[PDB]
Parts: C-alpha cells; structure tokens; sequence
DNA sequence: AAAC
DNA sequence: AAAC
DNA sequence: AAAC
DNA sequence: AAAC
C-alpha cells in the first residue's frame, strides 16, 4: 500500500526518448531473418 | 507428443508511452496493465505534467495525486471468475460491458473505444471500485452504472468528479448528523439508569456517522484488520502526490510588453516499488489534478453571520467541548451564499479555521483559477469539483485543462514461455 | 451523563472442562469459544483419550486427530453480517438455523439443544464449511443442508462420516479421470499441429482431475497464493496428531483366567499458540478418533486378478510412465469384492502399495477392530467410514465408541469492560 | 496454520482437577459480600 | 472489593 | 502438488 | 536466432 | 480515526 509522492522530479521536462522499458528480456520479434 | 509444460521466470518488459490530457475534478485512468498469478510487478512512471496556456502569469501551484491500485479479477466477476478458472480451457468466456459510440467514450479507462461498443467488464468495474472506495465522499451513494453507455460525455471522456481539498464549506460533517437526541421519557419521572444507557447507544451511533460509514471502519475501530478480500476494495499500491509549478513567458510586440502567460511544466516521478501479484487482476494507474478551494468571495464566518454571542466570540472551552454540531448556510461564509444550503460544522470550527483572502479587484479577473461563485446546489454538489469552474483560467485548447507525456516504465517478473517455445511446434 | 468509552484490553480465563463421546470416523466439535474482533486467542487442551473397553487386549493403536480452526461470521452471514456491523446497535438479530426435538441432535456441533429448537446459524453453518474445504474427498459434492433439521439420527449425533486413511481401494483417483481422449480428426489426414494443442488442452484437464478441483489450488499452481477470505475457507489454526494405546487387564476368575482386555487410556495435549483473530468469529475445536483401514479380505492385486501379462508383473518404467490410469474392481482386491464395483488405478499401483495381511483365522474374530466384508457400495459409501465397521470390537457402552475428559485452559487477550464497570451505572 | 501433532503425552491419565484456566484476571461475580 |  |  |  |  501507496505512500509517499515524489513527481517532484525537480528537472526540465525532457522530449520521451524510447518506449522500451529499462530492463528487456528474450526476443519478441521473428519476421524471417535480421531487419534494420 | 510431448509439449512444453513449464516456463521459468523471466523479466516481462512491458513499458509504453503515454500522452495524456484531461479535466481539473475529474479522477482519469493514464494506465493499466493486466497481471496473471504469481508475477511480480514494479513501474517507474516518468514525464512531464502542463496545464493549457493560462491567461496571465502563473499565480498558483496546482497539486497532482498519481495513484496505482490492484484489483483482482475475482473481486470484478466474483463467483463467475472462480468458477472460470476451475472450469479451464471450456469455461464460458467473460461478460464484456458496453459503451457508447464514440472514440472517446472509454477515455476514462484510458482506453480508445473499440468500433464493436464493448469492453471486458472488469476494465469498467474496477474503476467503479476505485471511485467508490476512496474518492467519493463517504456519505454519498456508491457510483453502481451498468455499463459505461449510461454515462454523460464529460463522466465517459473525462472520468468522474472528486471533492474539492477539505474546507469548512468543503468538509462539512455528514448530511444526517442529529443535532438532537430523544430519550423517550415517563411524564413525571426519567429513568436514571435508561438515560445513562440512551448516552451509550447514541454513542455507537455518532461513531458511525463521523468515522466509521465503512464496514472496515468499524472493525479496526475494534482493535482488529480486514482484508481487501474482506470488503471487496481495491488495494492501494502506491501514491504519488506532488505540486505542478513552471514559468512566465514575458510578451515584447508593441501591444503585449507588460503582459506574462504562465507556463507550467512540472517533471514527476511515479514509482511502484515490486508488487507480488496473488491473483489474475489489472493493475490501474490514475491521476487526478487540483487547485486548492480558494473562492473569491468566501467571508470569516465571525464576519459575516451577525451580531456576536458570547458562544461564538470567547472561545470557552467548556461550550465548544459540549454543545450540538452547529448547522450553517452558505450565506455565512459566501457573499452571494444561498441562505436555504445548510450544513453542520463543529461549534468552533471557526476558530480552528482559517479562510484565504482573494481583495474583491480580483472578482472577475480572467486568468486566475478561483472558484468565482459560490457553488450552488446540494451537499454533494458543492463537494464534487466542477472543471467548468476553470474555464476562465486557460487558453482554449483542444488539450483540455492538462496534458501529460509520460514513459511507464514496467517490468514483470512472469513465468510464460518464450515467443518461440510459443510460435515452434517442436 | 459521562459514559464508560473505553476498556483496556486484560486476560479473560475462558477455560471450561469438557466430557466427550463420539463414534469412530465421524467430525465432533469438541468446543467453540465465540471471538471478538481484535482479540488475541491461546489454548491448551490437555485431557485422555479413552476407547469402549474391548472384547480382547490391544492388538492396534487408532490414531487421533484434533483440530482448530477459526471461522470468521461474515464468511456465515455474508453481506448480512457486514451490514449488521455497520447498522450497529439497530442491526436485525442475525438469522437461527433449527434443529430437530432431540437432546442430542446438536451434538455434533458440541451442544445440548435448546428447548426452542434453534441454534445461531454461524455454529451450522462454520461446521458445514469445515468439513466441505478439508474432510469430504475433494470430488464429493458439498453438504449443503439449509438446517441440522434436515440431518439422520447419526450424522445429527455423532457428526459427518470422514474418509479412510489412504489405501489403493481407499484413495482411487478421482470418479470421472479419462482413461482415453479423442481428437476428431479429419478422414484421411491428421492435423500434427491441432493433435499438439489436443495434448496441451488435455493436459490442463489432468491437472484440475487430479489436483486441482479446488480454486485455491489452480491458483497456487500458478504460483499466486489465495487468502481465506478469497474463497471463504475456514482458517486452520492448529493440529494435533497421536496414537492412542493403553494396556490389557488380565481376567483372574476360574472361567476368564487367560482371557483379557485392552484398556486405551491416552493423555494427549492440544496447543494452539497465541492467536490475533481479526474479525468477530467463533474458534472451533473437533476431534476425529480413526484406525488404519485392515480389510480382513484384501488380496495383493497381482495374486487376484488372473493370469499376468509383461504389463502387470515385469515393473517396465516406459509402460507404467506412459498409459491411461486402470480401471479395476473391488475384486480384484477382495475375496468378495463386487466385480460390478470399479476404480481407477494408477499402472503399476501394485508396485508402490502393500496391503497388510489378516490371516483367515481372523475373519469374524471379534475383538479387533479389521473391516469384515469388504465396503459395497458406491466409490463415496466405501471411502467415507462407516461406524458400525467397528461395533463387534467393543464391550457395549452408554459412551459410544470412544470418550475424552478434557481441560480446555483457554485465554483471550480482549478489551470489554470489567464486570463492574458493567454493573456500576457510575 | 495448524501444525505439529502433539497429544503424545506420556503420562497415565490424571482425574480432571479444577475448571479454572492458567491466567485469570479481573473478578467476575459479586454476591454481596464474602461467600466460601 | 480489578476502588477517586 | 516428488511441478518447465 | 533467449538454439539439443 | 489527535481513541478508555
């Protein structure tokens, strides 16, 4: 159970560099082989 | 054959972005993520809250609640679901509520409308739930819609109104306190013993009233613990609250040198520290934002409600510590107060109490975010926050009152197997 | 008037003795305390364990079980009891369930019967789920009885029948287990991909027959854990297991000199560590007094069912790990067994069990409590025991089959006021 | 969650002696005065 | 008489 | 439920 | 191609 | 629910 806030993040916003979270896994995608 | 029977553990990235906007009052789901039994689940939520364009130079922070709730499927579907899991690949599918045909009729779920009107049911419910269990104001009647199709536009696109940051206008004692009691009594004689009971029961009674209207009130008031389980609530995971602040832009063209727009652009950090999931269940993730109640003609309640008794000026101790709630009108604390909306404050209150003053140059102002008149209505229409109020505040945007980007970071610890083990058939 | 509002949580002795009596495989509740919510709980049960006197000496301890188990009200009264918490002092009286006019039909729930003839439904009904979540064979369909009324002289007195401690006819797998699966295939082609999915579905199947009939378990299977208040299990507290024995009185008179008696005189202790009961409930205690199940008829099933092929009696890994489970009859176990009763085996069942041998000359040896003809009847009347089974073993008594002198020291840590504060008006 | 087994009490069995707990506390009846 |  |  |  |  919820607590303390923090979106106190004291910082200039930044432009959202990446939808790919922070830590990753195995592999998801097969399409038939490498595919830039 | 022989098929792939197990899977172990692995780290689930499931993190996406986020681009959101909404209403000031109004409760709104940014996120949600359904978990199966037995994972694991954390989030780091990163962006940036803004507000639209204000009119003038920024005034005041507003402040922003970020809340993460569990709520599992059983809890949504009851014996349906439990019957489903036992039943396995056959059980009957699960009921899907129904929406209204527009793109942003789901919106309060955080979700696109699908074309077919309908989403899972316990998308719908658990938000209910959520609402119900800690946003209303205990006192008022449990929100119990159906479907999400019986919902206004502003309830089905926006999410639903929360009350205002406490008040004396704001938090009254509930609508049915009794300012009286009767001990039904002989003509000529009183029963010494009877009364000393009548004192005990109204006791219980008053309990209930002011803290304990909730069934797991009453029982830690016993000394003991209820579960989630035990009343069917929503477990809160994790909140965040925090105050959005930014800056002035200063006007240079001939006309606007000497005019400011405040731009408020607040960086926040929402972060949901490992939840072992126990059962299936969505993960909900809200947000809420709101400006403190200032409004620009609330009165000190010494100052506007006449003549001064000895009871109201000379803080006595030994009257404020054993008279009746006192019932008040809107009058006594609003310049265009309706005398006919009562409500019942604690003798005193005044003196633990302390209204902001908005100078009446400011009354029409344009560009402030101040209540301008005072709420007309009932009880619970004066709590529940009205986003129109606002409307004055902000340039006309198509994004609302504010606007989020933010990155959800999320990783499960879950145990499927691999998207080959999945897509090989050997 | 000033009232008594507070209470300072204190020991309360709750201790009281017990005089006890049951038959053979059947649940009694021994003792029930009534718990508020936000007490601390403890027991020690300490007190003999006493058969009918036996018509010959010792041959076989029984073993004894002895339960607690916590049972909190809103799991009886659902949604009627959170209301009542919540109405307080003006709740309805919560419902009485009824019992038939008899001094000993409430016996089973460790009570005389009121004259009126009804009892508090949470004393029915706590029992009810206690033996339908961890005493009928997880297949068995509930005991769902609106009131004791509806019960026989025997269930009403004595308690529920309970099952056999696991043998091969005693622990058959589940009634309905698949011994064969079809996939519909086309005409002249099978789908290598459906016949792959075909496995997985089953495989799921299996698991539910033999494992998971339960919710709790499909849900511990994924590695999530359930609380009790998700599919409203009673709480076990505390288990006590023993053996009782005791010794023979050797007879000295001219005609009984060389005959005896075995006397079973067990002192047993049931603790039950401090307990935190969280929620209003009663703290039920039921004994079960049971004797390993010696057939006086069981044959080894390799030397009763014919001829033996490569499969029965070679112990070949690859075979036994991979057919269908065997479906057998009582005769192939029994020397009158009813060929007409079946039960699945798992292959190679006879290679893991060893039946106990009673040689012939004990057939209708009275004195030694062995099951004389095998059990007829359907695979629910042959697993759950059948008192009687063990009539011909006893010297015939006033107190059943078996009696227990307790003391049941037992201690709450609760918060209600003093018993003079009680009757003091001031 | 119940447990170990333990009525294995070796003893030979003693006659029940006395209803009265291990703990008492506070006092629970008042007839008047003293009463043996 | 587990008592201001 | 002596479990990928 | 998070592979006996 | 700044609680005998």
């Amino acid at each position: 159970k919820g607590k303390k806030r923090s979106g106190a993040r004291p910082g200039r916003p930044q432009p959202l560099r990446g939808t790919k979270g922070k830590r990753k896994g195995a592999r998801l995608w097969y399409v038939g082989g490498q595919q830039f | 054959s022989n098929i792939q029977t197990g899977a172990e553990r692995m780290p689930h990235d499931l993190s996406h972005l986020g681009f959101l906007a909404g209403q000031i009052g109004r409760l709104i789901t940014i996120s949600t993520t359904p978990v199966i039994a037995g994972d694991s689940f954390e989030m780091d939520a990163v962006g940036a809250l803004r507000l639209s364009p204000l009119r003038r130079g920024l005034a005041i922070d507003s402040t922003v609640d970020i809340f993460t709730f569990y709520v599992p499927h059983r809890h949504v579907y009851g014996e349906q679901w439990i019957k489903f899991m036992k039943d396995g690949v056959n059980a009957t599918p699960l009921p899907t509520v129904n929406t209204t045909g527009y793109i942003d009729h789901a919106a309060f779920l955080g979700t696109i409308n699908p074309d077919t009107n309908k989403i899972p049911k316990h998308l719908f419910q658990g938000y209910l739930n959520i609402y119900n269990n800690y946003f209303k104001a205990p006192w008022m009647p449990d929100r119990t819609e159906a479907n999400p199709n019986e919902l206004n536009q502003d309830d089905a696109r926006y999410g639903f109104r929360c009350c205002h940051l406490k008040n004396i206008w704001t938090a009254p004692l509930p609508p049915e306190t009794e300012l009286s009691r009767q001990m039904t009594t002989s003509t000529t004689s009183i029963d010494i013993m009877g009364l000393q009971a009548a004192y005990a029961n109204l006791h219980t009674d008053q309990e209930r009233d002011y803290f304990m209207q909730r069934y797991r009130d009453v029982i830690s008031s016993f000394g003991g613990k209820t579960s989630y389980d035990a009343d069917n609530r929503p477990l809160l995971v994790m909140r965040s609250n925090l105050w959005a602040s930014g800056y002035d832009v200063d006007g240079t063209d001939q006309t606007s040198l000497g005019q400011f727009s405040g731009r408020v652009q607040q960086t926040y950090k929402h972060s949901v520290p490992r939840f072992f999931v126990p059962e299936h269940g969505t993960m909900f993730t809200l947000a809420l934002v709101r400006f403190p109640p200032t409004a620009t003609k609330e009165i000190q309640y010494l100052n506007a409600k006449g003549a001064l008794t000895y009871t109201d000026i000379a803080g006595d101790p030994v009257l404020y510590g054993n008279l009746p709630p006192r019932e008040i009108s809107m009058k006594d604390v609003f310049r265009s107060g309706d005398s006919s909306k009562k409500f019942k404050i604690a003798e005193g209150q005044w003196y633990r109490y302390a209204p902001s003053y908005v100078s009446p140059a400011y009354h029409l102002l344009e560009g402030f975010p101040f209540i301008q008149e005072p709420p007309s209505g009932d009880l619970q229409e004066r709590v529940l926050i009205r986003h129109h109020d606002y409307d004055q505040c902000f340039q006309s945007v198509q994004l609302l009152q504010w606007n989020s980007q933010v990155k959800f970071n999320v990783t499960v610890y879950r145990n499927l197997p691999t998207t080959r083990d999945s897509i090989m058939t050997s």
